[PDB]
RNA sequence: CUAAGAAAUUCACGGCGGGCUUGAUGUCCGCGUCUACCUGGUUCACUGCCGUAUAGGCAG
């Protein structure tokens, strides 16, 4: 629940005075961050794409972070046979879907 | 104490030169009490005049720049000062020590009186911050917007009607525009629970919260000791030393029609949280609240847990 | 005794790439410079039609699901329109000498080894494998998806011992069947030479080219290459077709795969067809895994229990832990 | 017991795409070597396809293959699941074959849907059939577009006999290919309507084509089978059976028409949808698809 | 109605001479990535226009 917020934390620093957000510089594996951590504008840049003036489920990029989730663990081989990591996936799940939720009115 | 009607927001007050001492022990982000008192004059200067009743306030603290160096192989943090004007003879001034620190916070309020039915929604809000463009928080002045005029209008919502997912989807609203922030609550009750804790020996209520205040590198029975938050110490409020005197009998005082009392001050436990982590947002208000019988002259976030 | 730390088995029956090319069948005895299939890109765009989600039943979020299509970009890979037949060539490297490893701790354990695969090789040859990796050259097993519907599959086989065809063999890959190995007076010609390669006894280097009449246009399928992230849909996020020197092609292991697929005996299929030879022996089509490690008919179980305590397999399964050495792997711990 | 999480279907009754050539009507003798379309330019810069002004009709030629096994499933996880949804196949194929799907699917052909664009203003379109057992054409067709129905369905002997064709093919009884071959009267020079890229045209020879799969998205609209209305015509077979022009879907969840709503009754739970709705359960096999969890 | 209320640290400066980082090395071995799809949601609210004047056989 801490790292749920920190990201957010870390969302709206990065959205926060830095209105010259663009896709040009360095774009290898980036995909959808310029649909999340996108600066608003007040108007859409758009010529060849429609993606740009809206924005519905940018959960890819969450699921992304649901996979560095589960690499922030680093190694643990006895939790597979334990409900334990059972219980992690359901400590995985429960806080994406406040994840998703809050995750919405940025672009929904 | 009351339940707040409506939750006013002061959006982003950029604060210029304010008090960072804060108590004799604890010195950094100012105390809560003026906060507390910040909100006591509005309803002072406004709230008689909308006919509302501004006593919560929320402490968010966007970002905090104190004005502080370590010196050259010190590992502790001395301040800045200021020059002041020389002496009758003009050969010099004397020093006295005033912690400076440079602010940015963002306040909730709790509004309850009928204004709320008779003036709209947006002279509400305009009135408040109209006025308190020209007062001080922390005693430094609050500043102006400039080059961008995005952060500047206000915002209220009515959180006394409604269904509860008509509330929900809009507190939702209230913590996008509160998120780089920290948001700040008294926790009285861990301070209650770690001195029952430590009865091994028979500590003190000062020597618990040295004991949080800590980075307490324990040796293996190394190790660090875990913080379960940002827990921090904070001012709690006062307490009296002397008997109540009436209003014309102490020498010097501001005015000749008020009682006095000489007082300590009050140390107390805090904790910095994110805005997201607290579900109901009415409970991260800070009440004075105070029984002139005995000495006690304090304030807090109430209904937290 | 105890099992080497590391063991590493060099592969045998090492296969390459397959391209592909298309001409017109009876040009098949001609097929020398037919042009290859080409990949090529095209835009698809399809609903959302797939498992639904959970307390979602909502029908307008499915009719929202309509406004917001699926514009994706694919590589297909087509014949030449006026072409039926899909020429397919390889060529097979029998290597042999599939006792010895290439990395092992104990040199104990590895002599045991030796002497345990010679009592094989010397009481039964490897003909009776190579009687079954000449079927899956035979039947068009490495055709995976292009020899379902086919009206003629043909397969010729090549050996070349200079630059110069040793030996041809011709081969009707739809009249011999997909499950059942039969024998034969033509498929024993060149079950000797494969049998000949794993021993060790000579050289064997196999041309194999197997021809299948499809149709005019119509489609074939190469191994298809895992995608990176690059951005949104467009730019081929859903499918990439293999292509070396841009001729659709085949991954090795892929045929690798389907030469190894003789393993009829199991814990619990009669006849219900061959398995590939794999320790813990599965498909990943299945999902199923045969040969359960409870199971004592599992690689691992019977290979410890016949170099360490001593004490033979079924016949019936030592033609199992053989093949397991063929074709490779990193064994022991 | 339940469904697996793995369902892979393998496709049947694979289309090709369709090269597209122009050429003039009565000119059908000699209709085997003609000029193509090509994509030029004009001017802002967009890619339009239209005859060469001397031709009136188009013609368009792709091939089908009939593959048939429609019941076994190329991937799945268990074999339970696997077994008793190849004996409820088995139930279907044993009490009525693909003859009344195929009969469906035998329309398709003849009133040439494939002609997307192409055969709404047309005047005159013909379509040859031919079924090849080798190189040499086995059995030959000849059928007009506009006298069959577009929107009704309506039987023949010949289309009956064509029919049988393909039920021979789904059934597995052999092999079927299809040579379809369309001339259409759409006038001089006029514009035919090629596939639309993601905007060139596609043309693969530098010839202007369309998509296979939007051939086979016009070879399956059989399912007449709707929760709400059979007045609109057909529609393409589908799970969550929807139209993106129409824009609303048929067939929610909410309703118990669903596919995997049928599915889960006549497969798992035992629960025998009708026998008008049985040929919406099977035509989705021929589809294929990711079905299971 | 605020640990309330008030406040100029300034001026000037040479961082600098010198330097051998070398020697040697086996990355091995194994693998099935599959299954489906309408781009006819305008590639300029337009490509030529009598007068930008909702003026058109407008090429629609």
């Amino acid at each position: 629940a801490q790292i749920c917020d920190e990201a957010l934390q870390y969302a709206a620093r990065l959205r926060e005075l830095e209105p010259g957000w663009s896709a040009t510089p360095g774009c290898q594996l980036h995909d959808a961050e310029q649909l999340w951590l996108d600066p608003l504008r007040a108007q859409t840049d758009e010529t060849f794409l429609q993606r740009r003036l809206r924005g519905d489920w940018p959960a890819e990029v969450g699921n992304r972070f649901a996979n560095w989730l589960n690499r922030a663990v680093s190694s643990d081989s006895q939790i597979l046979g334990s409900p334990e990591a059972a219980q992690w996936s359901q400590e995985l799940s429960k806080e994406l879907t406040m994840f998703k939720e809050i995750l919405e009115d940025e672009r929904d | 104490v009351t339940d707040p009607e409506a939750l006013l927001l002061l959006p982003r007050l950029s604060i210029q030169n304010a008090n960072a001492i804060s108590s004799p022990l604890t010195w950094g982000f100012p105390s809560p009490g003026a906060f507390t008192g910040f909100v006591h004059a509005l309803q002072r200067r406004v709230g008689i005049s909308l006919d509302i009743e501004l006593d919560g306030v929320g402490i968010v603290c966007h970002r905090f720049e104190a004005q502080i160096s370590q010196p050259a192989g010190k590992r502790t943090k001395v301040f800045n000062l200021t020059r002041n004007p020389l002496n009758r003879d003009g050969s010099t001034a004397a020093i006295v020590e005033e912690g400076r620190a440079h602010l940015e916070v963002s306040l909730l309020l709790g509004v309850h009186g009928d204004g709320l039915d008779d003036h709209p929604a947006q002279e509400i809000a305009r009135q408040v911050q109209e006025q308190a463009g020209a007062m001080r928080l922390a005693g430094g002045s609050i500043l102006p917007w400039c080059n961008e005029r995005f952060p500047a209008p206000n915002a209220e919502l009515l959180m006394l009607g409604g269904s509860d997912e008509q509330r929900r989807k809009n507190q939702r609203r209230l913590t996008r525009r509160l998120l780089p922030g920290f948001a700040l609550v008294s926790r009285e009750a861990l301070l209650q629970q770690h001195l029952e804790t430590l009865r091994t020996t028979l500590p003190e209520a000062t020597t618990l919260d040295a004991l949080l205040d800590l980075c307490r590198i324990n040796f293996e029975p190394w190790q660090v000791r875990d913080k379960p938050g940002w827990l921090v110490p904070i001012p709690a409020g006062y307490n009296a030393l002397s008997p109540l005197y009436l209003p014309g009998e102490v020498r010097n005082a501001r005015d000749r029609e008020t009682p006095l009392r000489f007082v300590e001050n009050l140390f107390g436990l805090g904790e910095w949280l994110s805005p997201h982590r607290v579900a109901a947002l009415s409970d991260l208000l800070w009440y004075h609240h105070a029984e002139p019988d005995k000495g006690l002259y304090r304030w807090s976030t109430p209904r937290f847990v | 005794l105890s099992t080497a730390s590391v063991l590493a088995f060099e592969r045998k029956l090492d296969p390459s790439d397959a391209l592909m090319s298309a001409g017109a069948w009876a040009q098949r005895d001609a097929s020398q410079e037919w042009p290859a299939v080409t990949v090529r890109e095209k835009s698809v765009r399809g609903t959302i039609s797939n498992r639904l989600k959970t307390k979602d039943r909502d029908p307008a979020k499915l009719d929202a699901s309509i406004q917001s299509p699926n514009l994706q970009t694919v590589d297909v890979a087509n014949l030449p329109s006026d072409a039926d037949t899909l020429k397919v060539r390889f060529t097979l490297r029998v290597l042999g000498g599939a006792g010895t490893p290439s990395a092992c701790n104990d040199a104990a354990y590895r002599d045991k080894l030796l002497q345990t695969v010679a009592t094989y090789v010397n009481d039964q040859g490897f003909a009776e494998l190579a009687r079954r990796y000449a079927h899956n050259l035979a039947n068009a097993r490495f055709l995976w998806r292009n020899r379902v519907g086919a009206e003629a599959v043909e397969v010729r086989i090549n050996h070349i011992r200079q630059g110069e065809v040793a030996r041809a063999w011709r081969f009707d890959a739809l009249a011999i069947g997909l499950r059942d190995f039969k024998a034969d007076a033509e498929l024993d010609a060149l079950a000797e030479l494969i049998a000949s390669g794993l021993s060790g006894s000579g050289h064997v280097l196999l041309e194999v080219v197997a021809f299948a009449r499809i149709g005019d246009g119509q489609e074939v399928f190469p191994s298809q290459e895992l995608i990176l992230d690059k951005g949104d849909k467009k730019g081929q996020k859903s499918k990439t077709l293999y292509s070396v020197r841009d001729a659709a092609a085949i991954h090795s292991q892929k045929i690798g795969n389907a030469l190894r697929t003789i393993d009829t005996w199991y814990p619990d299929e009669d006849g219900l067809g061959p398995i590939a030879v794999e320790p813990y022996g599965s498909v990943t089509s299945q999902g199923k895994a045969y040969r359960q490690p409870k199971q004592k008919l599992d690689f691992y179980t019977l290979l410890d229990n016949w170099v360490l305590r001593d004490e033979a397999p079924a016949v019936e399964q030592q033609h199992y832990v053989i093949a397991n050495l063929i074709r490779g792997g990193v064994f022991g711990e």
